């Protein structure tokens, strides 16, 4: 606090405010295609020969 | 071919790696025309002055020959004179196609496909 003599008035005394923060959240789109060529070839599972 | 084998062994059968062509959804469209030179499947093909299928042949002549401006993406290979099927339009993993020499960065590559239905992109 300011010491201030008490034969004058007294001593104003400033403030301060505040702030905000706002954020858009991002996109993500990941995708596959899955023509014949990927359907067809042998899978580990499938057994050796006929499958 | 005859005989079995009785004594052990170990063998390496063999590996498989999946070929991705398509690399986003346009409209995947095709036809079919004659070869006019052996053509690898998923090589790059443009149409020489002849109306046969070539495979493509950027800088082809002090005109540019018609060799030169690619039409399609082999859809099947096949052997002069015969008829190849082939992409003509479809988003196509510029990884998995055949390409001319000298044809080599994703930047070259697009350029060849800008005017067409047929469009040309990495995979992710």
């Amino acid at each position: 606090a300011p010491f201030v003599a008490p034969n004058v008035q007294g001593r104003v005394i400033k403030e301060s405010g505040y702030n905000t923060k706002t954020f858009k959240p991002a996109y993500v789109k990941p995708k596959h295609v899955i023509d014949p060529n990927m359907i067809i070839p042998r899978q580990p599972g499938e057994a050796l020969g006929t499958g | 071919t005859s005989l079995p084998n009785y004594l052990a062994g170990n063998g390496d059968l063999g590996s498989w790696e999946p070929t991705q062509i398509f690399a986003g959804e346009a409209d995947i469209v095709t036809e079919g025309g004659a070869a006019g030179a052996d053509i690898e499947i998923y090589q790059v093909i443009a149409k020489n002055a002849a109306g046969a299928m070539v495979p493509h042949d950027p800088t082809a002549t002090e005109v540019p020959a018609p060799q030169s401006v690619a039409i399609g993406i082999a859809a099947q290979p096949a052997k002069s004179g015969q008829n190849v099927p082939y992409y003509i339009g479809g988003v196509f993993n510029h990884a998995a196609l055949g390409w001319h020499a000298s044809l080599d960065t994703l930047a070259k590559r697009q350029a060849v496909f800008d005017r067409t239905n047929i469009h040309i992109g990495n995979l992710y």
